[PDB]
Parts: structure tokens; C-alpha cells; sequence
């Protein structure tokens, strides 16, 4: 029913909500909303993996199971620039702490 | 049916129990019943309690039931006995046959020093027995009882800050007994329709990981500002 | 659409209403940044505040939410900075 | 020799009570003689350190008495009752003699043993010596500190020993016993009390001593003390218990231990009123818990739920009527809505006590349309089936001869009469409903019953159908009595009620066989006149002539035929001559002779309680005749001689010594209205006379042929003396009374049978005096038995 995603491009992170019936077009119309780039010069990639504007997003690998809010599906996202595409460029998050010794496991 | 030292912690005699073991008496002898004198104790008086500990007793003996000595001192109300017994080394989540954690069995009275006490040491509140009543939702049937004056309401307040989040609810339907005590349900009600605060789930997850010991020292060696560790402590 | 920026450079982007769930946040508020909350950290944050909304009020079962040990104390802290 | 030695001692033992070894001792304390202090205190001592020389104390004497032959059984007995006996007369004089304190010490630990012994006669001595102690010491407010130490053993004994309640002869007496020791020994110690019956609940909790009857009894002791602690330290006591009896319900498994636990915990909260009445969430989880029970397949749990349901509703009445605090509707309604599902699968009796533990909550809706409400919507269900069965009998009367529905008849009207017992006079309404039907089925089913009667006889009486339909005309006649006697609208009464009633009733009667004649008619008249003060007085020649010339023949014959009709008829006379008097001028005169000769005959033979009517009868048709001159004249010169001879002659064979004193003082009172010449006319109709002169002859006459061997002379002076006091009734009764030692004594006859009249009264007063010294201290009397509502 409600699928939650997370669209992701170097340090730049979106929070966003969607339906399975719906496609492609409408996340990338999302994406422009919040950045501003025509969707032509934008390209969604799922780990690695190619997604169709067409195709729609309930037949990808994306389900209200799947994606819960507590776990969303990170997305990737590149910026099309001087007429090419850039390199899926994703910055991971900063690695957590070492758990302190009292806390650790017994 | 009973060993003499097991008459000497039913009259609750500390020095009579501690002259017995001098003399080298098999402390952990069981009765007719199935009892240890350990259970004997812990249901009068703390001073044997320490006493029959000093000779090398099992603070995990276990009854006939699987009641170890920690469930009666929990379920008689024996604040001190049970802090006696948890520094002693017992265990805290332990299960009867029924898997009845001490936590259980205190909630279930609804008294307060020996939840307080339980949840200082790290006693899992979301334990569910085979029955399938949880510490909550025993205190909250005494509670719908009416016997429930400020003692026990701030009882479930330590019970509801510890375990986090519950949900009493069968499907979308509370308990019948619940449903007849309208102000009461629309309270419960509310409790667990919110999803809670960011604050008490990651101070349940912290209580968690440190489980299994003497809360307070280990959140004293916690870097975080007193107030944090106030309210780790549940006094927030 | 509220912008969020953590101590380390990393730009989270949420919905307007979602980010008023703080009180640290709706008494802040355009664009909102922080001097200690690391990147992660608020990562788990943008999570609870959509979880925080989507299951508000809600009828059925509450999913819990999934806490790892190590960010916890991390999480707790910045929870605390918010009024969540 | 030895046989004569010991005949000689057991002559002695004859002997001592107005000059086999602890016989002796035993009466020897009862001669309860200040005297001789020294000397009391000396037996004593020697005796019980010959007892321990004898027999230690550590011995386990129980078990030497369970093993022992006869001959020692008999010596604890006796060493039992003469210790108990010196203590209850002499404990005074050893505990002030603290330097025997040792002696004491001992003494008491004997006691102490000996009753752990199970056979009823020894624990009865020992209770009774403990119940004496208990209540010694209680009335200081000293001494305490004297047995205060070893009262806790005592407290436990008295727990582990309680008898059984009968809310869940000998066994009333053990029972009140019990009760009184042990609320003596909780006011002198709450703390210690609390302590024990907890420790003995947990134990039963903790798995050790789980017999069921060490349950029972601790659950008794726990009940039987009720209010004999602060309200505060009850809340306390009884929140833990009920935690604890909780706790166990959940552990144990089986219904046969469901069960029991079940009738322990309805028994508890059916005491402790007040508890349960400040705590209205805790009082409506119970109310729900006993409807859920009332569905429970095992017979014990769901009676002992439905008495405990009325034990509730007596003691809680105005909190179900009331809206309370975080309530919508006053809990009333919430009962009256469900009440068709909760009496699924009681029986008939027990929806009997459900509907009248409805009644009594009904009772306190003072405003009164909210109880009209109440009342209309509560008799719903009786109503409508009421109605139905009417409906069904207008179709056709033949639908009132089939079983089924005279038993349902007759399970509604006793439905309704429990109501009416509850309600009281605002139940007129529903009485005022179904007033006009009853009456007509009620002469429908006497008819019937008086057809069968003819063509079979007497013997069909016993037959199914014509007894419950002779239960339904009692119930109908026990309604109607219940709502007249609990009335407060004479005039009302007077008006609707009275006419149809008696056309139903009483021309049936009188026509019907006198083995088909219902004594609750009687009983119903004398409600209704004794109520309806004057009202009546229209009526009664028709109700005498209806009733009376037909019920007295019917019972003078035989004394032991009807014993109930004869007590209704009685009755009924003494309700009429109280309250109509004048009735009886406007009736024939042959109907007074009649009341007279039943009159004469009423205190003539020996039934105690039949003379006693008599006399009083009597009595006060002397005292209301007097007010109505045109007939006194001739009810005088008729009757006063007749009855005048006719009381001498009873009173000359002394054989109602009781009713002496009611003798003495009629003859007084007639002697007075001789006196003053109030009689108007001569006593003797064919000549003028003396009256007073006649009278002292006709007397000497009648005592003369009465008594032919006494002298003229005596009975001059003892009528001279009698006649004289007639204005002073103790005077003429102590002159009578001497009059007939002189002649018991002439004749040489005990004269005990006149005094023991006076020393039944003087151990009733001391029988109320010990009443009332109960009530004094709180939890001697159950709270379900004082009078003291609180109307809350
Ligand atoms: C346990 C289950 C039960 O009712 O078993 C019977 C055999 C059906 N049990 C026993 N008695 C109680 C109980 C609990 C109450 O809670 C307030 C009140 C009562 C009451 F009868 F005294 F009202 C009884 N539960």
C-alpha cells in the first residue's frame, strides 16, 4: 500500500512516501520538486541497478514489507551534467563509535 | 516432612539456622515439600537469608514448581531479602514452570520496592509467561480490580517508563475486564495508540544492552550528563 | 521541504510536517543545521520521525523500532538535544 | 477393705454438694467462699506439683490421650476441668502471688496442650476456659503482662480450631463461643492477629498445608472477625487477603479446587460490609464476578454466589440507585438491563433470592418517579409472563388445571411476594397491576379445587396439583398480608383492596370441606383489621359470621388437629377485640356467647401459649366492655359470675402457674368493678342483694366445694383480704399467692411450680443483660444481624 524510500546523491539524502501502483515518473517528479533538475537529466539506480521511467515501482524491488518506515529502501541517485552521466557517487554515513566495554556483549 | 533447618527459617531464627550450618549441616538439603531452606527464609527475614547464603547455598535452588528462592522473596514483598539474593548472584530472569520471572510474580501483587529493585538489576519487563500475561498487563488487571491505590499506579508508571512500549489491545479489542472501567480505557487506550518518544526507546535499548547487572554502576561509567543517567535509571 | 544538516557534512531533506514532530525543530523554524549530531545519527532521526508520523494514533500493532546497540547511546543523546 | 473404701469415697462425692480423686477436687472451688484464702491457695499448689511428679508438662499428652486406656482418659478430663474450674474461680488468687508465678506459668502450659485434644467434650471445657480468660481480660480496658507472652499461642489455637459458620443447638453455642473468644483476643492485639492470618494464608499459598480444610477454617476465622478492627487497618488486612486468595485461585488447577477457594473468597466479601462499601470499583468487579458465577455448573459456588448477592444488596442497598462517581447511570439500571441473561440456569429458589436482593436494592430510590421507573421496568418479566398466563386463561380456563402453569403461577406470586417483603409500600404499583387478575384466579383455582374435593373427598388433599394449587392461593394470601402489613394508606386500603378481597375469600371458607380451609385467611383477616384500625369495623359482623362459626366447631374437639388454624383464629379474636370492639355489640348475641364460650375454653386446658392468649383476650374485653354501658349491664349480670367461677376453678387447680399472675389480676379488676357498683344491678335476677355480700358467698361457696376441707373462717379472712387489695395488683397477687402456699402446705404439696414463674423472668433479664453487654464490643454480633444500616 505505502512504500517508504530514501533517495540518496553524495551527502544529499530525501525522505519521501509512495504507492506500489505507482511508476517511476512520479518519484522522479518528486525529485525534481525538491531539486530542481529536469527528470531527462535524471537517472534512479537501486543498488546498482538500472530503473525504468516507465516501469513501475510496485514490480521493482520495493514492497510495503520490504520497505518499511523504520526501514526505508535507500535509493541512488545521480546527476546527469554536460550532456552525460555522473558516476552513482553515494557517501556513506559516518561509521558509529566503539561500543563501550561496560555496554559490550557477555 | 522438614529438616531442622528448615523449622529454624520457618520460626525465622538467624542465629539458630547460622549455629546449625557451624557445625557443617547440609544446607541444601530438600524436604518433603521440595523446599531448601532458602526458600524458608526468604519468605521471613533477611538476616537468615545472608546467613544461609554465608555456607555456600544455591540462591538458585529450585522447589518443586521451579520457584527459585528470588520468586517468593519478590511475591512476599521482602524488599531487602531480594536485594540480598540478586547481589548474591540469582538470577533475575529466572523461569518457573510456568515462566514466571520474579518480575512477573511481583507485578502480579503489584507491589513496588521489589519491581524497583528487579528493574535496578535488569529484569526484562516485556517477559511473557506461557499463560501470556505480562508484568503490565497483570498489574493493570489489579489495578481495574480497584485494590490499586498511588502505591500501585506508580508502580505501573516504573513498569510503563521501563518496558518502553506495550500493547495491551487483543487485535483492535482490549481485555473485557478493561472495557468496563471507561476512564481507565480511554487512558490505556491512548498509552498505546501513540508510538513513543524517540527518548524511551533508546533509553530501552540501552537497558537492554547493559542488562544483567547492577544498573547504576554501569551507567555511572556512561559518559553522558547526569540528567541522561537519571533518566536511563527510570526516575524520569 | 525542511532541510537538515548534520555535523559532518550530510544534507537530509524531509517533509515539512515530519520535522515539526520536534519542538527543538518547530521553535528553530528554512534551512536547519547542527553542530554535533553525526551523520548517522541523523539518519535514525529522519527514520523516527517518518515512523513517528506514519503510526501515530494508530489502530493495529506498533512495529518496534530497530535500535543497534552501539548507535544507541549516540541516539539517545541526540533525542534528548530534540524534544521528540 | 479397698471396695469399701472406695464406696465410701464415692459417698463422699455424693455428699459434698450440700455438706475419680479430681471429682472431689473439682467441687471442692465450687463453693465460691471468699475464705480460707490461704487454704485454696495450698490445695493448688500440692496438687499440680503432684501432677508433674506424675506427668511433665513435655510429655505430648495428646497423643498419651489418643493412646490412653479409659482410666487416663478420664483423669486428664478431670485434671482439665478442675484446673479450668479453679483458674475461671481462683486465678485472681494465684497471680497475685507472684511467688508462685512458676506455679501459673505451669497451670497454663497444662492448659495450653490439653486442648490441642480433639474429642468435643474436653476442647468445649477448653474453650469455654479460654473464652473466659479472653473476656477477663478484656475487661480491664495491669493484667495482660501476666499472660500477654503466651496469648499468641491461644490467637493460633483459636484460628487453627474455628468452627464452621452457618453462612456458608451444640454446633451454634461452639460456634458463638468461638466468635466471642476471638474478637476478644483480636481487640487485645490487632497487630499480631493480622500477622498470624496472613502467615497462615501465605502458607497456604506457599504450597505447605494446602488441605482444604485448613482453608476452610482459616478463611472462617478470617470472616468471623469482621469489624473487629479500625476501618483503616480492615482495608489493609483485607486487601492483602484478597491479593493473596487471588494469587491462589491462579495457582491451584481443578475445578474441585476452583471451587472451594471460590466459596472461601464469596464468603469473605459477603462480610465485611463497610470494606466493600467505600470501595465502589472493588464492589462492582464483585457484583460482576458473583453474575458470572450464577452461571457456574457446580451447585455450591453458584448458591453460595447467590446468597452472598444478597448479603451485598441488604448492606449496599443505596449505592446501586445512586449514580456514582465516574458513572454514567446508577449501577441499578446496568442490573435491571442484564437481568435476563445473569438468572439463566438458577433454579427457582435462587431466583427467588435474586429477584428479592433487587428488591432491596430498589428500596432506597427515594425520589419517586425514579422508583417508579425502577419498580416498573424490575417486574418486567414477572409481569409479562403473568400476563400471558392471564391471556391464555381468558382463551380458557381449563389452561389453570395443567401443572406447569399453576407451578409457574405459583413461582411468580412467590416472586413477587419476596419483592414485596424487599420494597414495602411503593411496590403497590405492581400489586395495584396485577391486583384484579390474582383475585379472579385466585376464586378460579379455589373452585376448582373445592369440585375435586366433592367428587373424590378428603384423601385427593395429597395429590400434586391440588397442593400447588393450594400453594398458590397461600402465596396469594401471603402477598396480600406482606404489602397490608407493610401499607401506610388506610384509607386507600379500606377502599380498593378490602372489598373484593373479602368477597373472594371469605364466602369460599366458610362453603368449603374443613380439610380445604387455608389458615392464612385467618391470618390475613387479623393483618388486615389489626391494620385498618376502624376502617373495618364496617365489615367485621360479615367476617365473623363467615369465618368464626365455622372454625370454632372445627377446632375445639381435638387440641392437636390444625395447630396453625387454632393460633390464626386466636388471631385474629384478639385483633378484632383490640381494635373493633364495637364491632361485636352490632353482631347477634348468640355470636358473642360463642366468642365467649371459645374464650372460657382458650384458657382452660394446659397448652401454655393458648391459655396465655386466652387470658389476655379475656382481659381486655373486661377492660373494653366497660366503655359501652348499654350492653355491660347485660354482659355482667350474663357472663361475670360464669367467667368469675370459671377462673377460680382453673385458678383452684393451679394447673397455669404461669397465668397466675394474669389471674390475680383479672380477679382484681372484677372484684374493682363490683366494688365501685358499676354493675348497676343485682347478681341475683330474681332478688335484690348485696352485691358485695353475694359475691363474698358465691366465693366462700365455690372455694368451700373446691377445697371441702378448709374452714369457714379462713376463707372469710382470705376473701376479706383478697377483696380489699382489689386496687393494688401486686398486693392481690402476693395475698393470693400466700393463700395458696397455706393450702398447698395444708395438704402438704410443693409450692415450687408458683416461684418458678418469678426466677424465668429473672433469668430473662439476666439473658438481656448479657445481650446487651455482647454489643458493646464490636464484631460480636455479625454485621448481617445488628439493625444498624446507616442508610449507606
Ligand atoms: C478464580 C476463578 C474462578 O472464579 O473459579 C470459579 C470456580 C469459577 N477465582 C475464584 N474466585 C475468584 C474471585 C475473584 C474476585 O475478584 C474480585 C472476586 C470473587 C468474589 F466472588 F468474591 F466476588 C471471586 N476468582
Amino acid at each position: 500500500m505505502d512504500v517508504f524510500l530514501m533517495i540518496r546523491r553524495h551527502k544529499t539524502t530525501i525522505f519521501t512516501d509512495a504507492k506500489e501502483s505507482s511508476t517511476v515518473f512520479e518519484l522522479k517528479r518528486i525529485v525534481e520538486g525538491i531539486l530542481k533538475r529536469p527528470p531527462d537529466e535524471q537517472r534512479l539506480y537501486k543498488d546498482d541497478q538500472l530503473l525504468d521511467d516507465g516501469k513501475t515501482l510496485g514490480e521493482c524491488g520495493f514492497t510495503s514489507q520490504t520497505a518499511r518506515p523504520q526501514a526505508p529502501a535507500t535509493v541512488g541517485l545521480a546527476f546527469r551534467a554536460d550532456d552525460t552521466f555522473e558516476a552513482l557517487c553515494i557517501e556513506p554515513f559516518s561509521s558509529p563509535p566503539e561500543l563501550p566495554d561496560v555496554m559490550k556483549p557477555q | 516432612t522438614l529438616k531442622p533447618l528448615h523449622c529454624a527459617c520457618m520460626v525465622s531464627d538467624a542465629d539458630c539456622v547460622e549455629l546449625l550450618l557451624e557445625k557443617g549441616a547440609e544446607v541444601n538439603a530438600l524436604d518433603g515439600y521440595n523446599r531448601t531452606a532458602l526458600h524458608y527464609a526468604a519468605e521471613k527475614d533477611e538476616a537468615c537469608v545472608e546467613v544461609l547464603l554465608e555456607y555456600g547455598a544455591n540462591p538458585n535452588a529450585l522447589d518443586g514448581n521451579r520457584d527459585t528462592p528470588l520468586h517468593w522473596a519478590a511475591f512476599k514483598n521482602n524488599a531487602e531479602c531480594v536485594r540480598a539474593l540478586l547481589e548474591s548472584g540469582a538470577s533475575v530472569n529466572a523461569l518457573d514452570y510456568n515462566n514466571d520471572t520474579p518480575l512477573s510474580w511481583a507485578a502480579m501483587k503489584g507491589n513496588l520496592e521489589s519491581v524497583s529493585i528487579l528493574l535496578d538489576y535488569g529484569a526484562e519487563v516485556r517477559v511473557i509467561n506461557l499463560i501470556g500475561q505480562t508484568p503490565i498487563s497483570r498489574l493493570v488487571a489489579l489495578l481495574v480490580r480497584g485494590l490499586g491505590t498511588e502505591k500501585e499506579d506508580s508502580c505501573f508508571e516504573l513498569l510503563h517508563r521501563a518496558v518502553g512500549h506495550f500493547e495491551l489491545r487483543k487485535n483492535g479489542t482490549m481485555p473485557r475486564e478493561v472495557a468496563r472501567d471507561p476512564q481507565l480505557c480511554e487512558k490505556l487506550t491512548v498509552l498505546c495508540s501513540a508510538p513513543g518518544t524517540l527518548k524511551t526507546l533508546a533509553r530501552y535499548a540501552v537497558r537492554r544492552s547493559l542488562g544483567l547487572q547492577y544498573l547504576p554502576d554501569a551507567v555511572k561509567g556512561l559518559p553522558l550528563p547526569a540528567s541522561l543517567k537519571e533518566y536511563l535509571l527510570l526516575l524520569e | 521541504y525542511v532541510k537538515l544538516i548534520s555535523s559532518d557534512g550530510h544534507e537530509f531533506i524531509v517533509k515539512r510536517e515530519h520535522a515539526l514532530t520536534s519542538g527543538t525543530i518547530k521553535a528553530m523554524l528554512n534551512e536547519v543545521n547542527f553542530r554535533e549530531i553525526p551523520s548517522h545519527v541523523l539518519s535514525k532521526v529522519c527514520m523516527y520521525f517518518t515512523y513517528k508520523v506514519r503510526y501515530t494514533n494508530s489502530s493495529t500493532e506498533i512495529p518496534e523500532f530497530p535500535i543497534a546497540p552501539e548507535i544507541a547511546l549516540e541516539l539517545l543523546m541526540a533525542a534528548n538535544f530534540l524534544d521528540c | 477393705n479397698a471396695p469399701l473404701v472406695h464406696a465410701t469415697l464415692e459417698t463422699l462425692l455424693r455428699f459434698l454438694n450440700w455438706i475419680v480423686s479430681l471429682k472431689c477436687l473439682t467441687e471442692i472451688a465450687g463453693v465460691s467462699v471468699s475464705q480460707y484464702e490461704e487454704q485454696f491457695v495450698t490445695l493448688f499448689t500440692l496438687t499440680m506439683m503432684q501432677l508433674k511428679q506424675m506427668l511433665p508438662l513435655n510429655t505430648n499428652i495428646r497423643l498419651a490421650y489418643s493412646n490412653g486406656k479409659d482410666d487416663e482418659q478420664n483423669f486428664i478430663q478431670n485434671l482439665s476441668l478442675f484446673l479450668c474450674t479453679f483458674l475461671k474461680e481462683h486465678d485472681q488468687l494465684i497471680e497475685k502471688r507472684l511467688n508462685l508465678r512458676e506455679t501459673l506459668m505451669e497451670a497454663l502450659h497444662y492448659m495450653l496442650l490439653v486442648s490441642e485434644v480433639e474429642e468435643t467434650e474436653i476442647f468445649k471445657i477448653c474453650l469455654e476456659y479460654w473464652n473466659h480468660l479472653a473476656a477477663e481480660l478484656y475487661r480491664e480496658s495491669p493484667r495482660r503482662q501476666l499472660y500477654l507472652p503466651m496469648l499468641f499461642k491461644v490467637r493460633l489455637l483459636m484460628v487453627s480450631r474455628m468452627a464452621k459458620p452457618e453462612e456458608v443447638t451444640d454446633s451454634i453455642n461452639l460456634y458463638k463461643n468461638m466468635r466471642e473468644t476471638l474478637v476478644y483476643l483480636t481487640h487485645l492485639d490487632y497487630v499480631d492477629t493480622e500477622r498470624i492470618m496472613t502467615e497462615k494464608l501465605h502458607n497456604q499459598v506457599n504450597g505447605t498445608e494446602w488441605s482444604w480444610k485448613n482453608l476452610n477454617t482459616l478463611c472462617w476465622a478470617i470472616g468471623s472477625i469482621s469489624g473487629a478492627m479500625h476501618e483503616e487497618d480492615e482495608k489493609r488486612f483485607l486487601v492483602t487477603v484478597i491479593k493473596d486468595l487471588l494469587g491462589l485461585c491462579e495457582q491451584k488447577r481443578g475445578k474441585d479446587n476452583k471451587a472451594i477457594i471460590a466459596s472461601n473468597i464469596m464468603y469473605i466479601v459477603g462480610q465485611y460490609p463497610r470494606f466493600l462499601r467505600a470501595h465502589w470499583k472493588f464492589l462492582k468487579t464483585v457484583v460482576n464476578k458473583l453474575f458470572e458465577f450464577m452461571h457456574e455448573t457446580h451447585d455450591g459456588v453458584q448458591d453460595m454466589a447467590c446468597d452472598t448477592f444478597i448479603k451485598i444488596a441488604q448492606k449496599c442497598r443505596r449505592h446501586f440507585v445512586q449514580v456514582q462517581v465516574g458513572e454514567v447511570m446508577p449501577f441499578i439500571d446496568e442490573i435491571l438491563n442484564n437481568i435476563n441473561t445473569i438468572i439463566c440456569d438458577l433454579q427457582p429458589q435462587q431466583v427467588h433470592t435474586f429477584y428479592e436482593a433487587v428488591g432491596y436494592m430498589i428500596g432506597a430510590q427515594t425520589d419517586q418517579t425514579v422508583q417508579e421507573h425502577l419498580i416498573e421496568k424490575y417486574m418486567l418479566l414477572p409481569n409479562q409472563v403473568w400476563d400471558s398466563i392471564i391471556q391464555q386463561a381468558t382463551k380458557n380456563v381449563d389452561i389453570l388445571k395443567d401443572p406447569e402453569t399453576v407451578k409457574q403461577l405459583g413461582s411468580i406470586l412467590k416472586t413477587n411476594v419476596r419483592a414485596c417483603k424487599a420494597v414495602g409500600h411503593p411496590f403497590v404499583i405492581q400489586l395495584g397491576r396485577i391486583y384484579l387478575d390474582m383475585l379472579n384466579v385466585y376464586k378460579c383455582l379455589s373452585e376448582n379445587i373445592s369440585a375435586a374435593i366433592q367428587a373424590n373427598g378428603e384423601m385427593v388433599t395429597k395429590q400434586p396439583l391440588i397442593r400447588s394449587m393450594r400453594t398458590v392461593k397461600r402465596e396469594t394470601l401471603k402477598l396480600i398480608s406482606g404489602w397490608v402489613s407493610r401499607s401506610n394508606d388506610p384509607q386507600m386500603v379500606a377502599e380498593n383492596f378490602v372489598p373484593p378481597l373479602l368477597d373472594a375469600v371469605l364466602i369460599d371458607y366458610q362453603r368449603n370441606v374443613p380439610a380445604a380451609r387455608e389458615p392464612e385467611v385467618l391470618s390475613t383477616m387479623a393483618i388486615i383489621v389489626n391494620k385498618l384500625g376502624g376502617h373495618i369495623t364496617a365489615e367485621i359482623p360479615q367476617i365473623f359470621d363467615a369465618v368464626f362459626e365455622c372454625t370454632l366447631n372445627m377446632i375445639n374437639k381435638d387440641f392437636e388437629e390444625y395447630p396453625e388454624h387454632r393460633t390464626n383464629f386466636f388471631l385474629l379474636l384478639q385483633a378484632v377485640n383490640s381494635h373493633c370492639f364495637p364491632a361485636f355489640l352490632a353482631i347477634p348475641p348468640t355470636q358473642f356467647k360463642l366468642v365467649l364460650d371459645s374464650i372460657i375454653w382458650a384458657f382452660k386446658h394446659t397448652m401454655r401459649n393458648v391459655a396465655d392468649t386466652g387470658l389476655q383476650i379475656l382481659f381486655t374485653l373486661l377492660q373494653n366492655v366497660a366503655q359501652e354501658e348499654a350492653a355491660a349491664q347485660s354482659f355482667y349480670q350474663t357472663y361475670f359470675c360464669d367467667i368469675l367461677q370459671h377462673i377460680f376453678s382453673v385458678v383452684t387447680d393451679t394447673s397455669h402457674t404461669a397465668g397466675l399472675t394474669m389471674h390475680a389480676s383479672i380477679l382484681a379488676y372484677m372484684f374493682n368493678l363490683v366494688e365501685e357498683g358499676k354493675i348497676s344491678t343485682s347478681l341475683n335476677p330474681g332478688n335484690p342483694v348485696n352485691n358485695q355480700i353475694f359475691l363474698q358467698e358465691y366465693v366462700a361457696n365455690l372455694l368451700k366445694s373446691a377445697f371441702p376441707h378448709l374452714q369457714d373462717a379462713q376463707v372469710k379472712l382470705f376473701v376479706t383480704g383478697l377483696f380489699s387489695l382489689n386496687q393494688d395488683i401486686p398486693a392481690f397477687k402476693e395475698h393470693l399467692r400466700d393463700f395458696l402456699v397455706q393450702i398447698k402446705e395444708f395438704a402438704g404439696e410443693d409450692t415450687s411450680d408458683l416461684f418458678l414463674e418469678e426466677r424465668e423472668i429473672a433469668l430473662r433479664q439476666a439473658d438481656e443483660e448479657k445481650h446487651k453487654r455482647q454489643m458493646s464490643v464490636p464484631g460480636i454480633f455479625n454485621p448481617h444481624e445488628i439493625p444498624e444500616e446507616m442508610c449507606d
